[PDB]
C-alpha cells in the first residue's frame, strides 16, 4: 500500500 | 555534533531513531552526498528489506511514492536526508 509525499529544503 | 530535526515522517518512531542513527554513521564515514546516500540506502535494504532510495543534500524538492510507514525526511545538521521504500 503506497502513498505520495513532497519534500522541500529550507531556503538558503 | 549534528542536530537531528525530523521534518516529515510516515514511519514508526523506532525506525525514525534508527534512520537518524544510520545517517549519523554515514556522515561519520563519508563526506560526499552520493556516498552518504548509498550508505543509508544499503543498510536499510539490509536491515529492513528492499527497496529503499536515499537522497542527501542541501537544496532540493521531491515528489515520491512510498509504501506507508516507510518515509522519513529529516535534517542532520545542515544536510537534508530523504529515505523511503518504493518496491
Ligand atoms: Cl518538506
Amino acid at each position: 500500500p503506497t502513498k505520495d509525499s513532497y519534500t522541500l529544503t529550507e531556503e538558503l | 555534533d549534528r542536530k537531528a530535526v525530523i521534518k516529515n515522517a510516515d514511519m514508526s518512531e523506532e525506525m525514525q531513531q534508527d534512520s537518524v542513527e544510520c545517517a549519523t554513521q554515514a556522515l561519520e564515514k563519508y563526506n560526499i552526498e552520493k556516498d552518504i546516500a548509498a550508505h543509508i540506502k544499503k543498510e536499510f535494504d539490509k536491515k529492513y528489506n528492499p527497496t529503499w532510495h536515499c537522497i542527501v543534500g542541501r537544496n532540493f524538492g521531491s515528489y515520491v511514492t512510498h509504501e506507508t510507514k516507510h518515509f522519513i525526511y529529516f535534517y542532520l545538521g545542515q544536510v537534508a536526508i530523504l529515505l523511503f521504500k518504493s518496491g
